[PDB]
């Protein structure tokens, strides 16, 4: 019953699908050895969805565990949660791709493509009724990018019907740990846009934005930034694993939520969020859930959409609310704020309610949002190749590898391309 | 996985060798015996065997014995594998000359023949760390021979290079330019990346940071043994951010001859001086690109940075990396060339330092590695051009190279060598 | 319902305001955490008036803290109240003003104000139906007088229709304690009068005289300066947060009280006052209550009334009381002293009862005034001004901020031109 | 926040910072280790690291170790950070000359050094305490040239000047007003508020109110250190009115060019007569203005004043500050300008003051701090205006200065510029 097939790829894609598999089991009340333990049968109807059952009533997560280093697979399976994780996932190789698309794309990530596709396959007959494939990777690096677009391509051509939504961390310029990322971001983003029926950006930055200046931690590491993504990991998916009054799966969103086809690029985002010592003071009404939610701080991306028009936001609730209030701030929003939504199209909001809200949350709101303005990390991506395009550096790793300047070109032309089509409807 | 050898050749080789793996026993803690007193963090350096023990993948090559057999003597007699330990009958005579054709010549059979029997052991041999020295005859003509089969029978492997390099001023031979030279075919043509080692800044450097008055080459080895522990930080402990032996040569390396950056090692610090300081992320940060603390007598303020690499390693957190960069970006003193506006590579490790007990080096609970290719590197090959001019405008020793079995126009080939390095250097810089 | 939302400028604002919070969270039955501890639920109907409802039944006031020190601030909130305020309304810098109007209004709080607006328009959408906005300064020094005149000219600009009721202390020449005060305040009530809808001023010798000529106090300290400002700040806006026979909330004493546009600087006062040792002989009696408030030692300026004639007088009473007498003592008082009250508009006096008698005073009465004889602090100021003004002093440290000469000769000529009005009337 | 570095030139400049060190850890509470055994009260003046240590952000610069290396051994030799207390090789003999051109060339590149270093860790440094004397010529020449390059590196900041004055009668050096005169430039353009002291004055002080026949510098120094922690009592302790630095030099000064305020410090009193006395807010209030107890030689009833800043800190009510200020408005011998019928500034401290256990001086709960311009300070330079003629009119040592690398007409812009300087602070008070 709409069976959906996680895959993880690179470093960053397994850690924080590895933390969102461990809020989903809280979530779900499964035990770290994989038993259930929940306290309703509300969290056991659609365990389907994620997890296997199998002897034992213990039930393993329907996820496909990729990499081209052990190191991160060593450090995943030694994790709160590694010993849920089924051993034949655990598919890698020995060399890494050291931050080369085109070694992940073609050379070392092409030999462990069979050994990926052989898993995902027997995931997805493993399934009742597939309902799509949610990826995690990272644009950053050439294991999750590389390799990432390549199985993404291939599953893509298997499965041409399924939904396809990949959550991708992105890089960024005054946060960026790697030299050569943005030609990993243009070679990715050139098959995501083909080939992805859904892409959630993801920028560091923001969420660094969100846990200083909305959380107020004074050292949030790399997992509270794991958390901050997989918070909306579990929510944009949150009505077909539980009741609600308003159902809608991610079909649901997707016939809603892109008026064209290649405009599937879109913004995240979650409330409630405090400090610790702020938590005490709140109101945590939905009006205040919803001023929140559309904050230019709540995003996690660089991209303000004040420098642009949204054309379709996402707005899933959680919890036992009634939604006259739902309807009234969603109008209000895209009312008292119209210079920032598109009046072209009127009704810019899909509204979805749960009626089970999060463990410890008496509600929560979910942000996805199209926005005109999330342009302004793809031109930046475009400009910073630019800087290190036109006259030849680092070339020589990618055509080592049997990669061309043409389709540098390409890519480069195809970002563009995309720039241009939402700068032109802005 | 992820095995590395080491070669050492020469006396500055061979000796620097018993200095990084007396820091690499202590760092992983094997005694002197090859023991382990109680994670497979050593595969990276040392072989294990049936009976607990731990050996070394490194030879000791040197044409003369007095410093191999003195190691023979010394406290890691036991650890090291002693035929793996090659010594020779005639000593180089500070001559290119000879070690590259004539008395080499008999030996390197041998030294390929250890280095296959270690390398058949390593399931995933990573790359090499050959050290050695410019100036001196060994260090120049035993390793050019070395590298050229190495690169035939290794190709794929990625050969780093530690040499010990020349200073403006201070030298211990007249004919150090010549095998200095003569070796620079070798790193152009069959190096991958360069590390370059100044005696006279790093003595300025224990003069100032270290507060000690008399220190020995023994000093200078107990902390290039850091540099080079620093950079393979990450391919033996663990950390949020690590860099591959092949990530860190792809974001050093713009152009396959640009290969050539400098090192910086961060907080040299004595003891006495490591307790008034808080000793913050940024500081270190700050100081590395400091040209009192280069390793090579050139001011980077006289040139352009083209790649920056944050080798960072103990209780450092990524975000006061990024600071400290937004910062290091801030200033217009340190102006990087147009190729590179992302400008840094950042790298982090888990492990704090470790220290020698008979070190001068602080205990610091945080540690920084800095390489960084520029163009102002190059003037410290223009003085070493100008200088050769000097000798070899009479043909100042070349009866000697000669005389060995050198052409002569083997000079003429070095110079125009240089030449087409240094202008390589300069049109990168626009 | 008349929501009114508050904004502290300056030192003496902000404790002055934060004193102000502590006494009427006193009448409103208000815990120092922030929960509710009255004992009737008269105190509890119009709590929405002053603060916000938010979990745990406890309330926030609708206070806007700016400065631009965070000493001042660290003092608020390490105060006896400090606790009870939003975290998210503390916005200030860290340089100060040094007591400079260019400063506050050009450099340092212009990068500032974008912070306070942010807030304070979060806080009036939060209202129900907002009234205005009670704002707290002081037009001494460069913060208080330089960035507050800014934000209140950007929240009339914003907010044109709402009612601006200001309560300044200004500067004076006997107690004068920085010697660059009157350029600050020619500055600040060029903006002052041109905006604000009301304005309160408020002299500090005065509030000594009353202190030691009626009070009998030996060492009344800075806090009962500001507790008597704080009387009269609750008092004004009694009639909306508690019932009486005669309900005037701002606007009503608005309509009353300022017959032409610009003669809106008013004269604040308030009854009973007694020493320690008094208070058990004196009679309490309504009519006693008038004889005191009408005196020219129960007011909080220097501005002598007898030097003048009153166009309009507000007297707003409190307590359980019949109102023939309020009546009687209010013609009696215009009709055996008509020479000080303008003969050409009969009934000078606008009166106000409330039912509910402040917590320990079975009465009290508040006194606004509009006499002519206000002028004696303009026209002095004006002329202290010039005696800097004539020929060049000081300018270096305002020129240095991009202030300019005209602009301080077109707030002298401004200063003149409303001395002028108020003896034209007189 | 709020920091502040504090410079320190010359013998007078370095044994005033070891006196003003001296009172600011007792103040606030740090041993002479540097540890605080058990506010943030203390980030104004000291820096803290991880291990729990307070470190000063000051300078010693001295062209001769004598005095530096004596605080090297000192009770204070932990206490500072080692190498920011910076010795020279050559003392200044008394001479501007080398000291501005000469031998403080060497070593000034090196102490901006330090400053950067320090600057770099003050999140909102507010201004400089530079201490120094007129007659030295260290604290001449070496002062000359580094406020040049601080009003160019730190041209926003703010920079109090504290310098030490020569007096009409009494004098250590024959050369001393030819580094006066030279002085005179830095205070007028590379200065934002200058505090001179007179040693003859303070002599007089000692004599008539601490009734002790027979103090050292050292009882001048522990007074000097009273008068700058009072300035700076606002910024590191809560107050009623706190004053900031730039609050403060904005009441000072009326014109760019009027920055040169008289200091005078009340109660100056023994401990055995701090007991007879009440010592009220009043009679501190009006012991300030007596000539008897002015810093330097000259009569302010000989002159007219501008700007009055009334310090106060400890247990003074504002109320009695405003009466005491009334009385003094009242009498008509303390004649203001016409500038300021407002008169006053007031600032008031919760802090009394902080006794040295070894000082002269009484533990009083009040004190007041009083700086104020006056053009009768004029007389303190119209002596040594027709003093430097008395020793040009010959050239009487200017083959030294010549000797030296000084243009000869830099002592001909020097008395001009001291000549419009004095005609300066003659017209305003008309
Ligand atoms: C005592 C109390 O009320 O504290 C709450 C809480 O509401 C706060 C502090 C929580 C707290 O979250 C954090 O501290 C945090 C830190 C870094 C990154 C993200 C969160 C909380 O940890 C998080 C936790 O939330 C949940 O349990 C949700 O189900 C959440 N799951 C997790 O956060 C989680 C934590 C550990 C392990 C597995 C899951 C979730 C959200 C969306 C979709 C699915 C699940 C709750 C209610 C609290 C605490 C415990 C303090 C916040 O978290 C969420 C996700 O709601 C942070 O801002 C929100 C709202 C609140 O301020
Ligand atoms: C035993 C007794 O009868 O004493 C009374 C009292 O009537 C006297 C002494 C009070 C008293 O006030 C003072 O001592 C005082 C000191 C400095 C400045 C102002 C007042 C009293 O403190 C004040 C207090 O008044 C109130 O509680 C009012 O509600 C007042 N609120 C406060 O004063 C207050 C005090 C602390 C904390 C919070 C509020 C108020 C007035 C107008 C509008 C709103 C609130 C009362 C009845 C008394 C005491 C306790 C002695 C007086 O106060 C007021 C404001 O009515 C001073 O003159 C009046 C009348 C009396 O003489
Ligand atoms: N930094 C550093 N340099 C060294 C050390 N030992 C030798 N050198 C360098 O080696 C150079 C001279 O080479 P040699 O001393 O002859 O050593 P070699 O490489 O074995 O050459 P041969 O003796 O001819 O075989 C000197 O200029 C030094 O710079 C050392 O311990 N530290
Ligand atoms: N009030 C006071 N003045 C001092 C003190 N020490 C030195 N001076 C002044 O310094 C003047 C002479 O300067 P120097 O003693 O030479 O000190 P210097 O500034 O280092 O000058 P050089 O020695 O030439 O480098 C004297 O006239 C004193 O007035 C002191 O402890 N207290
Ligand atoms: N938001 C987030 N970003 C990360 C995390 N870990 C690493 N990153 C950044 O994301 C980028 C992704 O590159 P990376 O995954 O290392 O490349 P790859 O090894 O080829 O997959 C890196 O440059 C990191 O700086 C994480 O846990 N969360
Ligand atoms: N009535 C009263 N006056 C005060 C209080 N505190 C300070 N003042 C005086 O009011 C004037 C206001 O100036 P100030 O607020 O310091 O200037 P700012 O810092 O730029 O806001 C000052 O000169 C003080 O002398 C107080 O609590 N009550
Ligand atoms: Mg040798
Ligand atoms: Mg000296």
């Amino acid at each position: 019953m709409r069976e959906i097939v996680h895959i993880q790829a690179g470093q960053c894609g397994n850690q924080i699908g590895a933390k969102f598999w461990e809020v989903i089991s809280d979530e779900h009340g499964i035990d770290p050895t994989g038993s259930y333990h929940g306290d309703s049968d509300l969290q056991l109807e659609r365990i389907n969805v994620y997890y296997n059952e199998a002897t034992g009533n213990k039930y393993v997560p329907r996820a496909i565990l990729v990499d081209l280093e052990p190191g991160t697979m060593d450090s995943v399976r030694s994790g709160p949660f590694g010993q849920i994780f089924r051993p034949d996932n655990f598919v890698f190789g020995q060399s890494g791709a050291g931050n080369n698309w085109a070694k992940g794309h073609y050379t070392e990530g092409a030999e462990l493509v069979d050994s990926v596709l052989d898993v995902v396959r027997k995931e997805s007959e493993s399934c009742d009724c597939l309902q799509g494939f949610q990826l995690t990777h990272s644009l950053g690096g050439g294991t999750g990018s590389g390799m990432g677009t390549l199985l993404i391509s291939k599953i893509r051509e298997e499965y041409p019907d399924r939904i396809m939504n990949t959550f991708s961390v992105m890089p960024s310029p005054k946060v960026s740990d790697t030299v050569v990322e943005p030609y990993n971001a243009t070679l990715s983003v050139h098959q995501l846009v083909e080939n992805t029926d859904e892409t959630y950006s993801i920028d560091n930055e923001a969420l660094y934005d969100i846990c200083f200046r909305t959380l107020k931690l004074t050292t949030p590491t790399y997992g509270d930034l794991n958390h901050l993504v997989s918070a909306t990991m579990s929510g944009v998916t949150t009505c077909l694993r539980f009741p609600g009054q308003l159902n809608a799966d991610l079909r649901k969103l997707a016939v809603n939520m892109v008026p064209f086809p290649r405009l599937h690029f879109f913004m995240p985002g979650f409330a409630p969020l405090t400090s610790r010592g702020s938590q005490q003071y709140r109101a945590l009404t939905v009006p205040e859930l919803t001023q929140q939610m559309f904050d230019s701080k709540n995003m996690m991306a660089a991209c303000d959409p004040r420098h642009g028009r949204y054309l379709t936001v996402a707005a899933i609730f959680r919890g036992r609310m009634s939604m006259k209030e739902v309807d009234e701030q969603m109008l209000n929003v895209q009312n008292k704020n119209s210079s920032y939504f598109v009046e072209w199209i009127p009704n810019n909001v899909k509204t979805a309610v749960c009626d089970i809200p999060p463990r410890g949350l008496k509600m929560s709101a979910t942000f996805i949002g199209n926005s005109t303005a999330i342009q302004e990390l793809f031109k930046r991506i475009s400009e910073q190749f630019t800087a290190m395009f036109r006259r030849k550096a680092f070339l020589h790793w990618y055509t080592g590898e049997g990669m061309d300047e043409m389709e540098f070109t390409e890519a480069e032309s195809n970002m563009n391309d995309l720039v241009s089509e939402y700068q032109q409807y802005q | 996985m992820r095995e590395c050898i080491s070669i050492h050749v020469g006396q500055a080789g061979v000796q620097i060798g018993n200095a990084c793996w007396e820091l690499y026993c202590l760092e992983h803690g094997i005694q002197p015996d090859g023991q382990m007193p109680s994670d497979d963090s050593f595969n990276t350096f040392f072989s294990e065997t049936g009976a607990g023990k731990h050996v070394p993948r490194a030879v000791f090559v040197d044409l003369e014995p007095t410093v191999i057999d003195e190691v023979r003597t010394g406290t890691y007699r036991q650890l090291f594998h002693p035929e793996q330990l090659i010594t020779g009958k005639e000593d180089a005579a500070n001559n290119y000359a000879r070690g590259h054709y004539t008395i080499g010549k008999e030996i390197i059979d041998l030294v390929l023949d250890r280095i296959r029997k270690l390398a058949d052991q390593c399931t995933g041999l990573q790359g090499f760390l050959v050290f050695h020295s410019f100036g001196g005859g060994t260090g120049s003509g035993f390793t050019s021979l070395l590298m050229e089969r190495l690169s035939v029978d290794y190709g794929k492997k990625s050969k780093l290079e530690f040499s010990i390099y020349p200073a403006p001023q201070v030298s211990t031979a007249v004919v150090e330019p010549y095998n200095s030279i003569l070796t620079t075919h070798t790193t152009l043509e069959h190096s991958d990346c360069a590390f370059m080692v100044d005696n006279e800044a790093i003595y300025d450097i224990c003069r100032r940071n270290l507060d000690i008055e008399r220190p020995t080459y023994t000093n200078l080895n107990r902390l290039i043994s850091q540099i080079v522990s620093s950079i393979t930080a990450s391919l033996r402990f663990d950390g949020a951010l690590n860099v591959d032996l092949t990530e860190f040569q792809t974001n050093l390396v713009p152009y396959p001859r640009i290969h050539f950056p400098l090192a910086t090692y961060a907080p040299v610090i004595s003891a006495e001086k490591a307790y008034h300081e808080q000793l913050s992320v940024a500081e270190i940060t700050n100081a590395c690109f400091e040209p009192a603390n280069q390793m090579v007598k050139c001011d980077p303020r006289h040139g352009k940075y083209m790649a920056c690499c944050l080798l960072y390693r103990g209780d450092v957190v990524p975000k006061d990396v990024n600071a400290a960069i937004a910062t290091i970006k801030t200033k217009r003193s340190i102006q990087f060339v147009d190729w590179c506006p992302t400008g840094f590579k950042v790298g982090i490790n888990y492990q704090p330092p470790t220290v020698v007990p008979g070190g001068d080096l602080a205990k610091v609970q945080r540690a920084v590695c800095m390489l960084s290719n520029t163009t102002a590197i190059a003037e410290a090959w223009a003085r070493l051009d100008h200088k050769f001019d000097l000798m070899y405008a009479k043909r100042a020793f070349v009866h000697w190279y000669v005389g060995e079995g050198m052409e002569e126009g083997e000079f003429s080939e070095a110079r125009e060598d240089m030449a087409a390095l240094e202008k390589d250097y300069e049109e990168v810089g626009v």
